[PDB]
RNA sequence: GUUACGGCGGUCCAUAGCGGCAGGGAAACGCCCGGUCCCAUCCCGAACCCGGAAGCUAAGCCUGCCAGCGCCGAUGAUACUACCCAUCCGGGUGGAAAAGUAGGACACCGCCGAACAC
RNA sequence: GUGUAAGUGCACAAGGGAGCUUGACUGCGAGACGGACAUGUCGAGCAGGGACGAAAGUCGGGACUAGUGAUCCGGCACCUCU
RNA sequence: AUGGCCGAUGGGCCCCACAGGGUUACUGACGUCAGCCAAACUCCGAAUGCCGGUAAGUCCAAGAGUGCGGCAGUGAGACGGCG
């Protein structure tokens, strides 16, 4: 009977910690919030979390949830 | 079953929106307020 | 301080890293000798290519 | 050893009240330019803060408690009015135009509706 | 600046919780009285909302003390593992858990507001 | 318990109930994910005109990931094209 | 899953009523003092690897990367070491 799979979604963690992206970048591609939006980060229609500012990716704890945030970097 | 349907204005009759619905569950024409552009305002749309 | 290092094993068959290490340390052949100051990133490759090289303390 | 079976009307209030501020702080939050005027009501006065959340500080306070807006003989609602004038103007003084009310997980009615027209009115747009 | 005080927030949100014992109502926090008014019940002024302060800290609240239940948690050792030796057994350098133990812990910090002296 | 398989989540609710409503919009879209290519996916924000709300604000279908078929050919509606 | 303990439930037996019942070589639910197991279990949880930043090294060379264009071949691999 067995033999039928899906194809990869390619899921996971985008952008690591202290990598600087521009506005609307994804930083992970999740199915559940597995990690949670944090300040100057949005959430997707599929739990996607892109950021709203650029900055410095920031993984961080809130309330016991993992979420992501942006640090906005100093300006030179 | 959800056949397609086609929902026109009710000033210059253009078929814009199209949507599914049950023909058992409202079998009746339906009957929904909806953007129309060249109109530029709100106006219901009727089925065809 | 200063590092004596001189290859005694060949190249052949060592895995990509260690063939780079060699190259970073700066010898090229058997019974090559380079002479490097002692630091923690000297430390980092010879612990890399332990195998292939000998490490004598200068003076 | 008298210990009552259930949780007092007062606990389940409290409960009620802080559970549902806290689901309501979900989308309002108060910024430097921006603060959030955050309401506290009892059976016998009405309190109001201006909390700048990012920091955590208030700015502004008013409340019944002080005598001159214990002064006037009106009604609750009458004090709610003065309160929410006060709170208007004392604004006014630390340079803040624009704020956000939290209604802090009480119904928008009645004497919280009052000072909020109140403030409202008074200049203070929101 | 001080009080067994009231709010708004925090912290990789329990080291904070739960439980026991002993207290208090200055302003406050409440319980409480009533449904005339705004408002309400998928029935009920129970809740929500509104008008008051006769009574009460018995509860909520917070104060102090308990390691009791939970919670946090080393060092060492070990499992495991990267690289390198090693004809198998195993060994060398580096990293290093989980469990358990010693122990910690009956929270800490910030901004306003009450009452008090200045 | 989440309409529906399992997984990831959701008690702060995405779970349960009520009121109004049709954004199950039009023109767009910085920047990205994934990819031989064709596909596919997320998207802040701008303008019009709206829904809900006192307000801040949210709404370009549904907690997310399946429910679908390129090209050619032909049908229907509109166009200030020929 | 147990050292499988008690323990449901049904059945027979004994009373005989068939109602009411009790006795197990019966059948014997789940649990649990303690010990177990798990690729489709995880309150935990490494070593490597991977993404990024930074400081160096090689640097008369790796004859290194990336973009564009010209010309290809390859798209039946084998053994050995680890999972």
């Amino acid at each position: 009977r067995n033999g039928r799979d899906s194809a990869a979604q390619r899921l996971g963690v985008k952008r690591f910690g202290g990598q600087v992206v521009k506005a609307g970048e994804i930083l992970v591609r999740q199915r559940g919030t597995h990690f949670h939006p944090g300040v100057n980060v949005g959430r997707g229609g599929d739990d996607t979390l892109f950021a709203l500012a650029p900055g410095a990716v920031e993984f961080g704890a809130k309330r016991g949830r993992k979420t992501v945030n942006i640090v906005p970097v100093a300006r030179p | 079953v959800r056949p397609k349907i086609t929902l026109a204005c009710e000033v210059c009759k253009h078929r814009n929106y199209i949507t599914k619905k049950n023909r058992r569950n409202d079998p009746d024409r339906l009957e929904i307020k909806k953007f129309c552009p060249n109109c530029g305002t709100h106006q219901p749309h009727k089925e065809s | 301080a200063e590092l004596k290092i001189t290859q005694v094993r060949s190249t052949i068959g060592a895995r990509w890293k260690q063939r780079e290490s060699l190259r970073t340390l700066g010898l090229k052949k058997i019974r090559q000798s380079v002479v490097r100051e002692d630091n923690a990133q000297t430390r980092g490759l010879i612990n890399t290519v332990h195998h292939l090289v000998e490490v004598e303390e200068v003076g | 050893a008298h210990k009552p079976v259930g949780q007092n009307i007062s606990e389940v209030r409290r409960n009620a009240r802080l559970r549902r501020h806290a689901r309501l702080r979900k989308k309002v939050a108060g910024t430097a330019e921006v603060p959030r005027l955050v309401v506290n009501r009892s059976a016998r006065h009405i309190h109001v803060q201006l909390v700048n959340d990012l920091n955590g500080t208030t700015l502004a306070a008013a409340s019944s408690i002080e005598a001159d807006v214990r002064a006037i003989d009106g009604d609750k609602k009458a004090h709610s009015v003065r309160v929410g004038q006060l709170i208007a103007e004392r604004a006014k003084a630390a340079g803040v135009e624009t704020v956000v009310f939290d209604r802090g997980g009480y119904t928008y009615g009645g004497r919280i509706a009052a000072l909020a027209d109140a403030a409202r009115e008074a200049g203070l747009k929101f």
